[PDB]
């Protein structure tokens, strides 16, 4: 995955997330190929939000 | 740690200053405006230390 800076302070930041979502739908191969450094950007968002 | 520990302990210092803070503002009748800004500073913060 190319490198996403994402520190998650405002709610806006939920646009990253959106579009792994949608990543992970329209392209759900390759999303398998780097899902796992999509979730070092999920974790953070839900260390900080949860 | 995917987590800095030393970070996350601030960040529930600043949760707790936040229900703080927001307990003094709906005590005292503050504006929505000025509240929400008092939090984007805090999360801020929060960025900053982490």
């Amino acid at each position: 995955l190319k490198k996403i800076a994402e520190s998650f302070e405002d709610p806006s930041s939920i646009v990253v997330v959106l579009e792994f979502i949608l990543f992970a739908l329209f392209f759900p191969t390759e999303f398998n190929r780097i899902k796992g450094d999509i979730q070092n950007v999920l974790l953070l968002f839900f260390s900080r939000w949860y | 740690t995917v987590t800095n520990e030393f970070a996350s302990r601030f960040r529930t210092i600043v949760a707790t200053l936040a229900n703080v803070v927001n307990e003094r503002a709906v005590q005292d009748d503050m504006q929505k405006a000025t509240r929400s800004c008092t939090k984007q500073w805090l999360r801020h913060l929060e960025t900053q230390f982490d």
